[PDB]
């Protein structure tokens, strides 16, 4: 997260953070995603696509630093990881996966402060453009950075309409009516690299809601190059058959 | 480059 805030969990209760184990021992962050019930986790088919086995992976629930424990944290093994079938690839087609999760001892996550589940939206309702959303994740603090901050991070971006993120100045024909586009109106705050598959959240009526999914960007923070999301409302039947797996 | 953008995390070109 480029600007914005540093946070604690309790803050994004759904957010889980995802890492892969290296041959030789090793383990490094691979992306965010988001609980949806108590055994799923939803990210990006993109931060899977070159390592799709689900050995491979350890998914946190409660998790406010990126390398340290964090008190009543859960743990889990990947049960099975579900990519879109119709991904394709800067500009990423289908750009959402499910993560079944299991622990050591066989359960799913349980509820608590720091760990709960995030609504889905209602089929093709998502907020006006211009509407304020929230978007969190480890992702790098600076374009330039080589480290990732080790401390979660929170900002507010605005909503973009369709017709203007067509355009050839912002990113033409890259960007579907599947996707949602967000960026600041200053281009002082975005998402950047490690937060792909993290929530997009906007209050839908009264409620919190998973509006989108960090998918990917020209840079970040970069004058007419807002983030792009996976618009979740346009993949309800997806994640309804895919979670009954 | 590339490699440094939202979107190609956890990839072996990068």
């Amino acid at each position: 997260i480029i600007g914005g805030e540093f946070t604690t969990i309790e803050n994004q209760p759904w957010f889980a953070a995802i890492y892969r184990r290296h041959r030789g021992g090793s383990v490094t962050y691979v992306c965010g995603g988001s609980l949806i019930s108590p055994c799923w986790v939803i990210s990006a088919t993109h931060c899977f696509i070159d390592y799709p086995k689900k050995e491979d992976y350890i998914v946190y629930l409660g998790r406010s630093r990126l390398n340290s424990n964090t008190q009543g944290e859960m743990k889990f093994e990947v049960e099975n990881l579900i990519l879109h079938k119709d991904y394709s690839a800067l500009a990423h087609h289908n750009d959402i996966a499910l993560l079944k999760i299991r622990s050591k001892e066989g359960r799913c996550a349980q509820p608590s402060r720091t760990i709960q589940t995030i609504a889905l939206p209602s089929m093709y309702n998502d907020p006006q453009f211009g509407t304020s959303c929230e978007i969190t994740g480890f992702g790098k603090e600076q374009s330039t950075d080589y480290l990732y901050p080790e401390q979660l991070k929170m900002t507010v971006v605005k909503l973009i309409s369709h017709r203007e993120c067509q355009q050839p100045h912002y990113y033409g024909s890259e960007v579907t009516t599947k996707m949602l586009c967000a960026a600041d109106p200053q281009w002082k705050t975005d998402s950047c690299q490690g937060d792909s598959g993290g929530p997009l959240v906007c209050s839908l009526q009264g409620r919190m809601t998973l509006t989108g999914i960090v998918s990917w960007g020209r840079g970040c923070a970069l004058k007419d190059k807002p983030g792009v999301y996976t618009r979740v409302s346009h993949f309800l039947p997806w994640i309804r058959s895919h979670t009954k797996e | 480059g590339a490699c440094s953008w939202r979107g190609l995390e956890n990839h072996a070109m990068c």
